[PDB]
C-alpha cells in the first residue's frame, strides 16, 4: 500500500474536509440498508425495521463515528495497517466471525458515501486512491483469517 | 428482488439522468480503468486515457443498454440476451468484473444526484445492478 | 443456465444418490462446519459435534430440499419460495455462505462417486448448486 | 498459517500418496470446465470446445503438473508463503492480471479432486486442514494487488 504522493495527497486533502460527525453513520446505515444480512450484526441497536429507522437510529450514528476513527487511524498508519489493526482483526474475526466479504462492502459504500458528498471533486482518480486505501483496511481488518 | 417500489425508485432515478445518460457511462468506465486496473484486461483495442473517443462510444452503449433494461425490468433475461452471449461465450468477462462496474455506476449515480441518492434508492439500484449482472452472466450461470 | 444436458446430468447424479441423499446432508454440513467456522455462527442451538442428531437430522433437512429443487428444476424459484424467506428475512444468512455449503456439497458427492464425478457432471452439479443459491438468496436478491 | 500438529499429518500424509502426473491436470482441466472464462488465460493451449477436449489436452496436462509443484512447495514454506510465492505473484498480478477470486476457485477444485481420489480418506479434519493450506496459497498469490 504504496500509494504515490499525487495519491497521497487525493486522500488527506478530501479527507480534510470530511464531516467526522456524519459520514460514519452515513455509511454503516447504508450497509445495513443495502446489504440486510449485515442487520444481524447490530440487532441490538434497536429499531431497523425501514430506511428511516436505520438512518436515525443513534446507535448506528454513534457506532458510525468509531468506524471513521479507525479508517482514519488507518490512513495514518498505511505501511503498517496489520498491527494498527491487529485489536479490531481479533474482534471482528475471532468473537463476531463476520465474513472477510463484509470489510469489501462497507469499503466500497464508505466511496459511495464520499463521493455522494464531494460531486465533481471526486474524480476517478481520488477514487482509485480511496479504492486503495480501502483495500488496504479491509485486508488489514481480516488478517487474523489466514 | 425488484420490489415495485424498487422498481418506482429505479424509474424515477434513471428518470433524472436523461440527457446524460451516456455521458455517465463514460465516466462510469473511467472510473473502473482507474481503480480496478485487471479489468482493463479486456479493452486491449481501446485508448484508455482520459478523453479517450473509444470509451466516450463506449460509455453511449452501456448507458443505452441500461435504459433498455429499466424499460423491461420485467423482463430483461429477453432483452439482454443478446448482450449475454456476448459477454459470456465472445469475451469470457471474469464475472467479479461486473461486481466492479456496478460499483463504478453506484459511485457516478452518487457524484451525480446528490437530492436523489438516498439510501432506499441506493439500495434499489444496487439490487437492479445485481440483476442485469445475473443476466449477463446466465450462460455461465 | 440449465441446459438439458445439464438437467439431465444432475438428475443422473441426484439418482446414484438415493438412500442416502440424507446422510451426504449429514457429511456436508460437518464439512462446512470444519473448514468455514464462521459459518457456525447460525447455529447456536446445535451441537457440532461429530455424531450430533441436530446435525444429522439437519442433513435430511438439508437433502429434502434439494431432492424437490432436483424433481421441480425447471421451476425452483416457486418451490424453494417458503425456504427462501427463511434463509433471507428470518436468518439473514451472509450470501458468501452458499458458496461454502454448495463447494463442501460438491466435496462429499465426489467422495461418494467416483464413477460418476466426472467434469462434466461437476460443471452441471456446481450450476445447478448456484441456481438453488441464487433463489434462496432471491430476498436479497 | 499455524496449522496444528494433528493437522500437519492428515496433510504431507496423504499428499504422500498424491499422483503427482496426474491431479495437477485433472485440478486445471476442471477449472477450466467449471468457470469457463478462466479458457480466456489458456487460448494458446489448443482446442478447449468441450471436457473432453480439454481434459486431454496434453497442454493442459502439462501446465497441471507445474501447478501441482508449485503447491507442493507451498506446502513445505508454509510459514512463508509470501517469500516463497513472490515469483509467480508478480507473474500473476502484473503481467496476466488475474482477478484473485480465480487462486479460490482452483484451490477449491483442487479439493474437489483430492475428495474424488481419496473418498472416504478425504475425512472432514483433513479437508478442513487442506482448506487452510490452500487458503495460504490463494492469499500468497494475489499478495501483489496491496
Ligand atoms: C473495514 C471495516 C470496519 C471497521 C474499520 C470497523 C471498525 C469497528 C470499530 C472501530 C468498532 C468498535 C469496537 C468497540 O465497540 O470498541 C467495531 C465494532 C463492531 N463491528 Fe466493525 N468495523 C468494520 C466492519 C464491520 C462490519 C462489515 C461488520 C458487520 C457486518 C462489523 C461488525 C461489528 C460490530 C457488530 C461491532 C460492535 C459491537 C462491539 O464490538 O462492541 N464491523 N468495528
Ligand atoms: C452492467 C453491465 C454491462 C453492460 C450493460 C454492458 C454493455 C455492453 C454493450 C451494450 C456492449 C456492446 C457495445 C458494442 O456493440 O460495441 C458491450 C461490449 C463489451 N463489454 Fe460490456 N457491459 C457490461 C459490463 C461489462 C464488464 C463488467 C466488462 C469487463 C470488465 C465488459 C466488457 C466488454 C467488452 C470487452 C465488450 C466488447 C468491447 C469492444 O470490442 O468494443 N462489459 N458491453
Ligand atoms: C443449498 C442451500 C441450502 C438449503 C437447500 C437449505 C435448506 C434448509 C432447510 C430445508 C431448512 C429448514 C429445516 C427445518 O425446517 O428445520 C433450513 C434451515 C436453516 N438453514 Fe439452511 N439451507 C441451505 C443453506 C444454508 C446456509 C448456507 C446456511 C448458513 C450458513 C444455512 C443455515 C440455516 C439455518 C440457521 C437454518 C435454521 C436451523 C434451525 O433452526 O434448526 N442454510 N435450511
Ligand atoms: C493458486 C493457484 C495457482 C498456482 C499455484 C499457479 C501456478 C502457476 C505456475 C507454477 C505457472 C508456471 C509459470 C511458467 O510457465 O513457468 C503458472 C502460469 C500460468 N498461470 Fe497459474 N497458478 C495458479 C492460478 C492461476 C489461475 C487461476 C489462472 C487463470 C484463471 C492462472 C493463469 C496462468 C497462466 C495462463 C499461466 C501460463 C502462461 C505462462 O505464464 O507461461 N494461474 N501458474
Amino acid at each position: 500500500v504504496h500509494l504515490t504522493p499525487e495519491e497521497k495527497s487525493a486522500v488527506t486533502a478530501l479527507w480534510g474536509k470530511v464531516n467526522v460527525d456524519e459520514v460514519g453513520g452515513e455509511a454503516l446505515g447504508r450497509l445495513l440498508v443495502v446489504y440486510p444480512w449485515t442487520q444481524r450484526f447490530f440487532e441490538s441497536f434497536g429499531d431497523l425495521s425501514t430506511p428511516d429507522a436505520v438512518m436515525g437510529n443513534p446507535k448506528v450514528k454513534a457506532h458510525g463515528k468509531k468506524v471513521l476513527g479507525a479508517f482514519s487511524d488507518g490512513l495514518a498508519h498505511l505501511d503498517n495497517l496489520k498491527g494498527t489493526f491487529a485489536t479490531l482483526s481479533e474482534l471482528h474475526c475471532d468473537k463476531l466471525h463476520v465474513d472477510p466479504e463484509n470489510f469489501r462492502l462497507l469499503g466500497n459504500v464508505l466511496v459511495c458515501v464520499l463521493a455522494h458528498h464531494f460531486g465533481k471533486e471526486f474524480t476517478p482518480p481520488v477514487q482509485a486512491a480511496y479504492q486503495k486505501v480501502v483495500a488496504g483496511v479491509a485486508n488489514a481488518l481480516a488478517h487474523k483469517y489466514h | 428482488v425488484l420490489s415495485p417500489a424498487d422498481k418506482t425508485n429505479v424509474k424515477a432515478a434513471w428518470g433524472k439522468v436523461g440527457a446524460h445518460a451516456g455521458e455517465y457511462g463514460a465516466e462510469a468506465l473511467e472510473r473502473m480503468f482507474l481503480s480496478f486496473p485487471t479489468t482493463k484486461t479486456y479493452f486491449p483495442h481501446f485508448d484508455l486515457s482520459h478523453g479517450s473517443s473509444q470509451v466516450k462510444g463506449h460509455g453511449k452503449k452501456v448507458a443505452d443498454a441500461l435504459t433498455n433494461a429499466v424499460a423491461h425490468v420485467d423482463d430483461m433475461p429477453n432483452a439482454l440476451s443478446a448482450l449475454s452471449d456476448l459477454h459470456a461465450h465472445k469475451l469470457r468477462v471474469d464475472p467479479v468484473n461486473f461486481k466492479l462496474l456496478s460499483h463504478c455506476l453506484l459511485v457516478t449515480l452518487a457524484a451525480h444526484l446528490p437530492a436523489e441518492f438516498t439510501p432506499a434508492v441506493h439500495a434499489s439500484l444496487d439490487k437492479f445492478l445485481a440483476s442485469v449482472s445475473t443476466v449477463l452472466t446466465s450462460k455461465y450461470r
